[PDB]
């Protein structure tokens, strides 16, 4: 089950950013769960932001996010400007910190920048706060694992009748 | 709880140092006064939890 | 569990008649067939008599065959031994016990089991003489280094001792009794102690005789 | 299995707590029951040694490897659950195997004990009675409560009525 | 280590909730702290962020343990923000660990 | 549990060197002793073929996942110790439960061979003897040192002496 | 372990009389009943004789019954087998082993064992003819390519051919023996080598015939 964040952020933060290696609907998108945090300016630094998500259910619900690291130190001062990046979250049960690392790397899917994926699982009525400064990938739309299911990993193809 | 007793919590005051050849943990053991986290928790819990006194 | 009582001991004078009688509880007592063997002073086991559960037969010894008799009842849980004519060789311990017996002297309950339950309890140490049940005479032995206490010239021998009333158990030694030419016997307890603390410490040793109703205490100075 | 127990005794005797095989006769005295010591001890001491080797266990001492008031991390947890459980399996079904193997093996003894006991009873009445079949001796002369008793002792001769016996069945 | 058995030290890395409260702590200057030892080496650095509050704090500390041999010497390089400790634990022996809730009979 | 080597047989043979089950007899020549060929080869291939099927054992290649000369993760250390000492506490439960078993249906299966020669011998002295029961043959009428091989080599007529031994028992 | 010593061969004469004799050693040989087997050259098997570990009975195979001898020693580990009247049915090799046998032919300390000593070690090869014993004539066959011996003329054939002492196995070719009008065999032996070291190595051939004491070396040459 997916269920919005509501985490809402100010004029000076284009949370719409796209890329050519993620097709949707024939134009440049991004994961449907997540939102790519920028400055909408070209050349200005990303506001020191702070985001709180607080869980309402009953049962235990998983966050996926992401740290983005760019290619080269232009793609960096573009994105988010030339101030020092930092990136902290916290909860009762987890508090960790990312820095944004440039680096020179090969090109996948066409680029060279990378994204690592973080992910922890929030209990019923605790809260998680994010502080960041540029280089954060929000989620826009947490998940919830309801039952329990078999996993199969398999090639062989699907008989519907047996 | 047994890293309160290494780390010296007020809630184990009573157990910072002692002999035991049954050490035996509650669901309320507290381990932090103040908040926060231990790396590799489990097994220094497992080595606190064999051992017989400290 | 394992909790019993026994009645039937004192001094009885040679000729008469012993009547014995032990009583257990903790289980089921109208199943299991229970033995009464008597173990003369010293060593030596000598078996006297079986009895069913439901005293179908006896089968007595024949060293003491039809002289003794034993007997029982299962609804107050009691086992009885009479015997007369009671010379010299019959002053020993009798005990009552359940002892791995064939099984139709046992219940059929008690069959299917591994349990193989287990017993023997106290003992009743029987004896027979010209009885002069005499009082015990006790003398302080004063001087690493140690100290005691002996019991002289009393009659008969169901005598026990200990040093504080009973807490004092470590180094001590408590000797076996040595009869003398005035039938009357002697018995020494003795305890160890380092070589520091002689006129330090309460040192009482005590001293209980069941058939006199005696009881004797002693301190010990240099 | 063995023709006794599951075989030609198409009847238990309820009535027979002196032991699990035992005899019953009927002469002229009348009706009269006991029960032989040697099988019945056979089978109670083979049953007890049994039940002693298996009641006997060191259980050599183990710790907990899995926290009880704490998360564990996903993966080792989950390694944890399927070596526990397959643990339990094996453990279940050997605990099966043991169990029906044994109860079978108790049985067949318990007919192997009243077999040899019913062979042992017709050595010593070799060529003096007939058995019909039925767990019964068709005694041909006849059997005193003395001569029951010599059965029960072992001590019964086949020497004493052998001519008899011949007599009766050849007149 | 001056012991014939292996002793157990714990410490921990302080992270404030704000930039005050690091300047009111550690000072305006770059913090870093380096543990090493013949069998261990590692480098903590303390990080502000903001964080919700439980029993009632919002800075956090984490805690790192290890064991040092007989025999062996450990270091702390620390510019502020070290949890230094006042003494080392020695574990003795085994022990058999239980965690459960039933209460305890003396009796049986 | 047959009633032959710990049943009627109250006694072993420790002179009879020469097989498992032997024939001992006293005639008017003298005292002879000889060996069964049949059951002692049958006891003897049974036995071997289990010690064949015993210890042959391929043991699928394993390798080390316990380093000796440095320290392992604390957990999965204890991990790994709950596991091998759970196959060591499995595997000395069914070595205990084979031995036991083996050795059990070894001594049964000895003691059926030598019941089942036994009856192979009665079958052959049918109707000319008697079995006094300890295991002996109380021959009614004579056997020489040749009728005793032609008992060994399965060879012995009954027919021969049936109507001698019926003219000794009735007169 | 496996290690033994044969004497007896060599070339007898029809009418005369053979004696053969095996003994063994790396276990103990006073309990485990030995066999004597035939085979004929070429193919076929046929038993001569068993013996007990104590010698009680022999039972000969009826081809030889009567004509044959077996007997062992067990104090100097011995088996030793004596035959007369040796016609052209006796020319073959006697091999002297240990086999599955009768369990009373073997001791009641091997019945208790899965281990089935196995043995049949190496042959004798008697021979029976007017006996001519004669040397071996070699000649060198020279030119992928290949290069041989071949010997001839000579009598009996217990010939052993090796390359360079013993040293080149690969691509080698032992033929058997072929018997001609003259009462004389031959054989041939070859190896083969790739096609660019004609006058390259040294070759070298080495036969060896036991009953002439013949040791022959020839080298190879285009
Ligand atoms: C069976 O006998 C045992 C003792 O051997 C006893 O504890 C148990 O209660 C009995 N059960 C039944 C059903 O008779
Ligand atoms: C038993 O026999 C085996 C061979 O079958 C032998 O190796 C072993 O030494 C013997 N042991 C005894 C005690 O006789």
């Amino acid at each position: 089950n997916k269920i919005s964040t509501g985490f809402t952020y100010g004029s000076s933060i284009n949370s719409a950013g796209t890329t050519r290696a993620c097709m949707r609907n024939g134009g440049n998108s991004f994961y449907a769960e997540l939102k790519w945090l920028v400055s909408k300016s070209k050349g200005q630094n990303f506001p020191q932001t702070t985001n709180t998500y607080r869980n309402t259910d009953t049962a235990e619900h998983l966050i996926m996010w992401g740290i983005h690291h760019p290619s080269s130190t232009q793609e960096k001062n573009d994105l988010y400007g030339t101030q020092s990046l930092s990136i902290s979250v916290g909860s009762s049960t987890y508090r960790n910190n990312f820095v944004p690392v440039v680096g020179a790397r090969p090109q996948v899917n066409g680029q060279s920048g990378r994204i690592d994926f973080h992910w922890t699982l929030v209990q019923p009525g605790d809260n998680i706060t994010f502080s960041h400064n540029g280089g954060l990938i929000a989620p826009s739309r947490v998940s919830k694992l309801i039952g329990r299911g078999l996993g199969i990993q398999s090639d062989a193809p699907i008989d519907n009748n047996c | 709880h047994p890293i309160g007793m290494l780390i010296g919590t007020p809630a184990c005051d009573l157990h910072l140092t002692g002999m035991w050849d049954t050490l035996i943990e509650r669901e309320n053991a507290i381990a932090y006064c103040y908040p926060g986290a231990t790396v590799n928790v489990e097994a220094l819990r497992q080595k606190i939890m064999e051992s017989g006194g400290i | 569990q394992v909790q019993l009582l026994e009645s039937g001991g004192g001094v009885v004078q040679p000729g008469r008649s012993l009547r014995l009688s032990c009583a257990a509880s903790g289980f089921t007592f109208s199943n299991y067939g229970m033995h009464w063997v008597r173990q003369a002073p010293g060593k030596g086991l000598e078996w006297v008599a079986i009895i069913s559960f439901d005293g179908s037969k006896k089968y007595y010894a024949n060293s003491v065959k039809g002289r003794s008799t034993i007997s029982r009842d299962n609804s107050k849980n009691t086992l009885s031994l009479q015997m007369e004519s009671l010379g010299p060789e019959d002053t020993a311990l009798y005990y009552c016990a359940k002892l791995p017996s064939p099984y139709y002297f046992d219940s059929r309950f008690v069959w299917v089991a591994a349990s193989a339950f287990h017993f023997w309890g106290q003992g009743i140490l029987v004896t027979v003489s010209s009885a002069s049940t005499k009082g015990p005479s006790v003398f302080p032995l004063a001087p690493t280094a140690a100290l005691g206490c002996l019991v002289k010239d009393y009659f008969p021998e169901p005598v026990t001792v200990s040093w504080n009333s009973g807490a004092l158990t470590s180094g001590v030694h408590t000797f076996p009794a040595v009869l003398q030419s005035s039938g009357l016997y002697s018995l020494s307890s003795v305890v160890t102690v380092p070589s520091s603390s002689l006129g330090t410490q309460t040192y009482i040793c005590n001293v209980n005789h069941k058939p006199s109703n005696t009881k004797v205490d002693k301190r010990v100075e240099p | 299995l063995f023709g006794a127990i599951a075989g030609f005794l198409e009847n238990g005797w309820e009535g027979m707590v002196d032991g699990w095989y035992g005899f019953r006769h009927q002469n002229a005295q009348g009706t009269g029951q006991a029960a032989d010591y040697k099988s019945t001890q056979a089978a109670i001491d083979q049953i007890t040694g049994k039940l002693n080797r298996l009641v006997e266990k060191t259980n050599t001492e183990f710790e907990s490897i899995e926290s009880e008031f704490s998360e564990i991390e996903h993966q080792i947890g989950n390694v944890i659950n399927w070596t526990k459980d397959s643990i339990t399996d094996i453990w279940t079904y050997q605990a099966e195997l043991l169990v029906a193997m044994e109860n079978q093996h108790t049985i067949d003894m318990a007919d192997s004990e009243m077999l040899n006991l019913y062979e042992r009873v017709r050595k010593q009445l070799r060529q003096n009675a007939e058995e019909d079949g039925k767990g019964c001796f068709e005694i041909y002369h006849a059997c005193d409560d003395s001569c029951m008793e010599s059965i029960r002792n072992n001590t019964y001769d086949h020497s004493q009525y052998r001519e008899e016996a011949l007599l009766n069945r050849l007149n």
